């Protein structure tokens, strides 16, 4: 009864509806086993969140670029700023890897042992380093605004909208990637051009998308 | 069932030990689909020729049908408010939708008026029979008043559709051999029933 | 699907995989460190 | 009454039994406990007759297996075409064929294997191919590598379609037995549709594409200059210019004035002097002839109207006084067993590939083909080897059927039965005729070598001393040379420059010349015939002693394959028809080796060379060094081994390396072909003591190979070594000296 991505075909076995965005879409049966399925759930969540980040950053920098504010284009900002300031590739990379490794291995051993992270083995902390769901570590910090502890219906709706916008952001970031690698240009600029003439400023005329 | 003459000299409608695509249901379904297509295609292939012969349309249009762009080597036309490919694309998406949902109907009967579709489901309920769902749109006027008249109409449809398939093949063969237009061939064979013929075209 | 995974974990497939890994490693090594003989 | 019948969803699509090894045999599916389990699992994966006993089941299985084979072939073809498109000097060779050498396989600049990137011309480097795809494609009319590219893409798509068709017609809508049994419909369909329409569409493609563009290429116009096939199709004006018949369309053909179309439907005979190929108009006329012939043939048998014949009725109608019941029941045996069909078809197939090799070196059909002597040699010997193998397989599966699915009741007084009766007289006769030929033919050579090394060449057997002349062959050659004057008055030349005549050369290189026949060739032909009869004897015993024997009267129940019957009654090693096929394969290898040696030496010595007259590569030492064995060894072998044994530091180092490797593995086979599994198992046991003492004995018990397994591994290794050695030698030598 749930809207099935392929209207007319029934969902497979493991795809049920308990999770957010269960449009019955796993035509490759990649989620029969519940271990692997919870696993790919956490994977999809983190990826959607990263994509939401990336889209926001790219679009804001691109606006700042079109407007006369000197902001570079995203695929160059890195080199341009690292050469601007007195930064070292090695030191930046190593500090980044340090901190990310710490936080991420903590999340990992939490997924392994679902409770052993708020065990006070930290500084003194507990009731915050303890998970709430598989990939939903809302405590006093990861949900400091405290919506997870109120109006479970509204909370479910928020999980739904979160995963929806996450999938959209993933698709849009890949959009950006192709836009740039094809038009050798700025994304917002390609946008303005297709605005100028949708009939002719489009992939049908980009002469690469359609290789004819 | 409609339009049979007992004529199946090759005998494929045999309903026993059937399977795959060879099954009278799907087969006659394909026949009626082709009939409706060929009807539309014949009407189109002809229309602009005579329409410009009567001169009611600007001579800018009314080029011969095989030149409108489908085969650029056969000659292309231009002036369309967009590119052939830019049109081809939206054509892809629209036909994808229509054909796919018709197929989902035929494969899981009645199951294509259920998923929320902007209220555009009650019409897609139709009959339990492909090629004849009827419903408010697909039978706009309540046609088939007498069921005798209904069978009569189905018969007439299959008749005209087979005629149309024949006519479309005729257009193809003439336009390849004599290279002219269809109405061109007509005007000629009219001018000379004897000296405007495939015998003359040898 | 689990049937398929076990089919993968069958022996000849795993042998092929491990050998492919070893060979690819050796090849990349001889690429980046051509003709070593000492140390 | 014939129609279409099918059954739905016979077997699902799941990995369940994919996780169940050996599911097809209830025996093996119960698990492994010893090594030989794995051998058996691999061995009988495809033994469908031992899997189950449903004709329809085995039938659906072999159908989908056919589809798999087809898909594989399409894959490999697309691979060839894509390699030719992307990594070749093909367009350079199109510009100049006569000095640019085909090269498509390129190596990677790594630890040192880059030295093989031979400078083949065209500013290109790599490895010379011998397949001849270049000349083939030029013959067809491929100019743009874009064409090779799209061709490869289409081939891949076709392979995918084949695999899908296999899956479908096995798992979703499987046919039925009678629909597999509608043999008259099958023959009508094949002979008419397949071959008739193949030759027809072939003639069409030749005419409308490959004739004009090749006329232009031979006219010498720039390659890329030549217009495009679709332009050739569209503009009748261009084709009218090329051949003034094209202006008239088809009306003259319709009016039965076929003579006017003779402009490009020719009957020249002979060759094309600019390319050394045959006349493309002539081949087009040929293919038209074949097309109509086979399409008319496809209208023979009755299927759903009384018109047409009944194979079984025709079969029974032919009975003889000396023969009893004659051909009765054969329609049954053939309509019932796969193995009879497989035997017959393999036999014909092998013979046909042999004929292909011969005809093709005889009358080279492609442009610039005769030039690459390497390509000629390679194609010839490859197709010959394949023919030999197919024929031996025919024999094998014949005997297999005879053991397994024959029935005595149905055939009381049969041709088959009476043959089984007088098998003894037959085999004895064949024995004697063989040993006679062996004696005479080989003793001649030994007598020659003795008369030489003794110091009395006066009494040898050559063209100089006491002579032997292939009078019959010379006579036939004479007659085929003089034929067109009277026999085929509308033939403008002999169909082969070998019948006699002038010499056609291109690019300073000979393309053909009348071929001499000497006492040497007489003796070589007779050695050929002897070894052939011997192989035939081996296989005929292998089949006629299938069910039983005057030694073993119960051979049948013991199966087709088994080691022995114990040392009983004096030792019974090697008594199975499987072992018959074993040894037959041995002697087949010997014969084919000798025949390709004959071919190579004759070509190199007395046809090949360059025009100045001609300069034969060995100047003609053959007709005097090929009738003594010492002369053979030294002057031919030990001679021509030069380039292959000095091919180092060059792009030919690989050939020498493979020469060595092949000698090695060929010798290695002998341990297997000589040892005995009991010793192996004992040593295995001592090894198990060793391991186990450390508590590292394997859970899978170690068992030495089965007796037949030892035999088979030995033969495979030996054959591999021998054929690889000769292959490497041939390639290196001819590429060096040509
Ligand atoms: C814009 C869409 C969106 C929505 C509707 C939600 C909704 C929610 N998030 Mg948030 N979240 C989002 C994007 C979104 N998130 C993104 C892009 C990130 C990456 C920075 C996160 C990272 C994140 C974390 C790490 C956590 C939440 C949590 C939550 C829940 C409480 C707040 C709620 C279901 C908390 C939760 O799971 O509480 C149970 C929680 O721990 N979110
Ligand atoms: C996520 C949504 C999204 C959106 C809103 C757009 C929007 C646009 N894309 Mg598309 N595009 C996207 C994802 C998206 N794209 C993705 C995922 C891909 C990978 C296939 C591409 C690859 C792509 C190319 C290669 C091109 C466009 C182009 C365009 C622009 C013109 C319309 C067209 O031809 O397409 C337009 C601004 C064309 C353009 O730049 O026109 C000016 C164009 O050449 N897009
Ligand atoms: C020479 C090969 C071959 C042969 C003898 C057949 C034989 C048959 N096919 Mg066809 N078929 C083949 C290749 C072949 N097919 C290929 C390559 C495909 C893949 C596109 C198919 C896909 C196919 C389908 C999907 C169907 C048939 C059907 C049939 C039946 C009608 C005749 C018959 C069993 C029909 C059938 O079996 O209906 C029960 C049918 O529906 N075939
Ligand atoms: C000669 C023309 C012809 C005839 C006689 C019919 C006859 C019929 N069509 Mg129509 N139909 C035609 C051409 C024709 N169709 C074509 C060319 C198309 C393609 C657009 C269709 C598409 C179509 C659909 C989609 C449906 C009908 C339906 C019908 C039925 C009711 C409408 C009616 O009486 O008309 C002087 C009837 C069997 C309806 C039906 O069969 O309902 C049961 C229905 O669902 N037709
Ligand atoms: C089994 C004996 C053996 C040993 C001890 C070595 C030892 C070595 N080989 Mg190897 N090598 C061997 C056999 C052996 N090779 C064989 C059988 C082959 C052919 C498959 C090669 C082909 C080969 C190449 C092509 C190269 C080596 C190289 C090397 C070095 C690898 C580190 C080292 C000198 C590399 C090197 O730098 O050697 C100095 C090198 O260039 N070897
Ligand atoms: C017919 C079988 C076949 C064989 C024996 C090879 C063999 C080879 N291919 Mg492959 N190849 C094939 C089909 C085949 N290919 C097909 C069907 C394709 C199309 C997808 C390709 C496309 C292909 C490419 C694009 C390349 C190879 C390359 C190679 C080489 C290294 C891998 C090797 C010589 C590599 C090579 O030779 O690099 C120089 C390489 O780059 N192949
Ligand atoms: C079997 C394949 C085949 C195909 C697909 C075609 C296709 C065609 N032929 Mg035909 N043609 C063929 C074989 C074929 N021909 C053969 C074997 C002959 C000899 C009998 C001819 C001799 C022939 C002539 C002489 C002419 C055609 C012509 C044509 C075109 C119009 C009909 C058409 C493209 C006409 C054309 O357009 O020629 C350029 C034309 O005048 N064909
Ligand atoms: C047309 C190709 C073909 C096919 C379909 C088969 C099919 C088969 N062969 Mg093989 N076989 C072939 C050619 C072929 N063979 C050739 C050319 C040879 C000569 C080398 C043999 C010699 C051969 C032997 C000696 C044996 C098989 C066996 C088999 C069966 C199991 C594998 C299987 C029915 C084995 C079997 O189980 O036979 C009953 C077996 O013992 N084959
Ligand atoms: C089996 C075939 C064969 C045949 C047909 C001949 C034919 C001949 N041999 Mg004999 N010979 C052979 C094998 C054969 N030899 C072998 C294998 C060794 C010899 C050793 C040998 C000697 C030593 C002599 C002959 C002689 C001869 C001649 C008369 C007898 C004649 C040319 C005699 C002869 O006439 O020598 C000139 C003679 O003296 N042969
Ligand atoms: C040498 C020899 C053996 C001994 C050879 C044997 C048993 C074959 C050994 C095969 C390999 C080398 C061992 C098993 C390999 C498997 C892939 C297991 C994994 C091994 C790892 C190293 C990968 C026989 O058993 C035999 C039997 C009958 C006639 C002649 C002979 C014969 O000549
Ligand atoms: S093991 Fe060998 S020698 Fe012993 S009986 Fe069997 S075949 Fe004969």
């Amino acid at each position: 009864v749930r809207p099935v991505w392929f209207p007319g075909n029934p969902p497979p076995a493991h795809l049920d509806g308990s999770l957010a965005g269960d449009y019955g879409f796993d035509p490759l049966f990649l989620g029969q086993e519940p271990q692997t399925l919870k696993w790919y759930v956490q994977a999809e969540l983190v990826h959607g969140r990263f994509a939401m980040l990336g889209a926001a950053g790219i679009i804001l920098t691109s606006i700042g670029a079109k407007v006369g504010l000197g902001f570079p284009e995203w695929y160059d900002a890195g080199k341009v700023v690292v050469e601007k300031n007195n930064i070292d590739f090695p030191t930046l990379m190593v500090i980044q890897f340090y901190l990310m490794g710490w936080a991420e291995t903590k999340r990992w051993y939490d997924f392994k042992n679902p409770g052993s992270q708020a065990d006070g083995s930290f500084l003194g902390f507990t009731e915050e380093f303890k998970g709430l769901e598989n990939g939903y570590p809302g405590g006093r910090f990861f949900d400091p605004m405290g919506l997870s502890r109120g109006d479970a219906a509204k909370y479910q709706e928020y999980k739904q909208k979160e995963v929806k916008n996450g999938r959209l952001a993933m698709i849009a970031c890949l959009g950006f990637a192709a836009q740039y690698a094809a038009t050798g240009k700025g994304p917002l600029d390609n946008l303005a051009d297709h605005l100028a003439d949708p009939n002719h400023v489009n992939f049908a005329t980009n002469g690469v998308s359609i290789p004819i | 069932l409609p339009g049979d003459f007992g004529f199946d000299p090759l005998g494929l409608l045999d309903p026993v030990n059937s399977g795959g695509f060879i099954e009278p249901k799907w087969l006659q379904y394909s026949e009626v689909i082709h009939a409706r297509w060929a009807m539309l295609g014949a009407a189109g292939c002809i229309a602009p020729e005579v329409l410009g012969a009567a001169g009611l349309i600007p001579d800018a249009t009314n080029i011969k049908w095989f030149e409108s762009g489908v085969i650029p080597p056969a000659g292309s036309y231009n002036g369309y408010w967009a590119d052939p490919y830019t049109i081809f694309f939206v054509e892809i998406v629209a036909m994808q939708f229509a054909e796919l949902r018709r197929l989902q109907d035929f494969r899981y009967p009645g199951s294509m008026g259920q998923q929320y579709f902007l209220g555009l489901e009650a019409i897609f309920k139709g009959s339990g029979d492909a090629a004849y769902p009827g419903g408010p749109f697909f039978n706009l006027f309540n046609l088939g008043k007498t069921e005798a008249a209904m069978k009569e109409l189905k018969l007439k449809e299959i008749k005209n559709g087979r005629l149309a398939m024949l006519a479309m093949l005729g257009y193809g063969a003439q336009a390849v051999m004599t290279g002219k237009g269809p109405f061109q061939n007509l005007v000629e064979h009219l001018a000379d029933p004897v000296n405007n013929n495939i015998l003359t075209n040898f | 699907m689990k049937d398929f995974t076990t089919y993968l974990s069958t022996a000849p497939v795993i042998a092929t995989i491990w050998f492919t890994f070893t060979a690819g490693l050796l090849i990349e090594i001889n690429r980046y460190f051509p003709d070593p003989l000492v140390f | 009454k014939v129609k279409i019948a099918v059954d739905r969803n016979p077997v699902e699509t799941s990995f369940e039994k994919w996780a169940k090894p050996g599911h097809f045999s209830r025996t093996l599916s119960k698990g492994p406990n010893t090594t030989t389990w794995i051998w058996n699992l691999h061995a009988d994966a495809h033994d469908f007759d031992s899997h189950t006993s449903d004709l329809e089941e085995i039938s659906r299985k072999v159908f989908s297996a056919h589809f798999g084979q087809l898909g594989i072939i399409f894959i490999w073809l697309s691979g060839m075409y894509f390699h030719g498109a992307r990594f070749s000097n093909y367009e350079a060779w199109l510009s100049d064929p006569t000095h640019i050498k085909p090269s498509a396989q390129v190596v990677w600049p790594i630890v040192g294997q880059e030295i093989l990137n031979g400078d083949v011309g065209g500013g290109f480097q790599g490895i010379q191919i011998t397949s001849g795809f270049f000349q083939l494609w030029r013959a067809s009319g491929i100019t743009s590598e874009l064409q090779l590219y799209t061709t490869a893409i289409g081939g891949l798509v076709m392979a995918a379609a084949m695999f899908f068709a296999g899956w479908f017609h096995y798992h979703k809508a499987a046919p039925k037995l009678e629909w597999f049994q509608n043999v008259e419909s099958m023959l009508n369909h094949h002979l008419g549709g397949l071959l008739g329409l193949g030759s027809l569409a072939w003639a069409g493609h030749q005419i409308h594409v490959s004739l004009p563009v090749n006329k232009l290429l031979d006219a010498g116009v720039d390659p890329k200059e030549i217009p495009l096939p679709h332009d050739l199709l569209l503009n009748r004006a261009i084709m009218a210019d090329l051949y003034p018949s094209f202006a008239k369309g088809i009306a003259p053909f319709f009016t039965l004035n076929w003579s006017e179309y003779s402009d490009f439907l020719t009957f020249k005979g002979g060759l094309n002097p600019v390319t050394g190929g045959l006349w493309l108009s002539d081949t087009a006329h040929h293919h038209v002839a074949i097309a109509v012939l086979f399409l008319v043939a496809g209208h023979m048998y009755r299927t759903n109207w009384g018109i047409g014949h009944s194979m079984k009725e025709i079969l029974e109608a032919h009975r003889g006084p000396f023969t009893g019941e004659g051909h009765v029941g054969l329609y049954e045996i053939l309509t019932t067993s796969w193995h009879a069909q497989l035997a017959i078809n393999l036999a014909l197939f092998g013979s046909l590939s042999i004929i292909v090799a011969h005809h093709m070196y005889a009358m080279p059909p492609y442009p610039y083909l005769a030039t690459d002597y390497g390509t000629q040699l390679s194609l010839f010997t490859h197709h010959t080897w394949i023919g030999g193998f197919c024929i031996v397989g025919a024999g094998a599966h014949a005997a297999i059927f005879m053991v397994r699915d024959y029935d005595p009741t149905n055939n009381y007084n049969n041709l088959l039965d009476r043959v089984i009766r007088h098998r003894d007289a037959i085999i004895s006769h064949l024995n004697w005729v063989c040993i006679f030929l062996g004696f005479h033919s080989f003793g001649l050579y030994i007598h020659n070598d003795t008369m030489s090394a003794l110091g009395r060449p006066q009494d040898m057997f050559s063209d100089t001393a006491i002579q032997l002349q292939p009078v019959f062959a010379q006579w036939i050659q004479n007659t085929h040379f003089l034929a067109p004057q009277l026999t085929a008055p509308n033939a403008l030349a002999a169909t082969s420059l070998t019948w006699g005549g002038d010499l056609v050369a291109v690019g300073g290189k000979v393309a053909m010349m009348p071929i001499s026949l000497g006492t040497s060739d007489f003796m070589v032909h007779h050695i050929h015939a002897f070894t052939i009869h011997v192989t035939v004897l081996i296989l005929l015993k292998g089949v006629l002693f299938a069910r039983s024997s005057r030694l073993i009267p119960d051979k049948a129940n013991l199966g087709f394959r088994f080691p022995c019957d114990g040392p009983g009654r004096g030792g019974t090693c090697q008594v199975s028809a499987w072992d018959h096929v074993f040894l037959g394969l041995f002697w087949m290898y010997n014969s084919l080796s000798i025949v390709i040696f004959h071919f190579s030496w004759k070509m190199q010595s007395d046809v090949w060379g360059t025009v100045t007259g001609v300069s034969h590569i060995t100047g003609g030492n053959f007709a005097q060094s090929a009738n003594t064995i010492n002369g053979w060894l030294r002057d031919f072998l030990w001679a021509q081994s030069s380039q292959v044994i000095q091919s180092y530091g060059s792009a030919l180092s690989a050939y020498g390396l493979i020469f060595l490797g092949a000698h090695f593995v060929w010798a290695f086979s002998l341990m297997f072909l000589f040892s005995g599994r009991g010793y192996w198992q004992e040593l295995i046991e001592s090894i198990v003591w060793a391991h186990n003492k450390l508590k590292v004995a394997p859970a899978i018990q170690p068992r030495a190979l089965s007796i037949t397994q030892g035999r088979a591994v030995g033969v495979a290794h030996y054959l591999l070594g021998g054929i690889a050695t000769t292959w490497s030698f041939f390639l290196a030598r001819i590429i060096s000296v040509g």
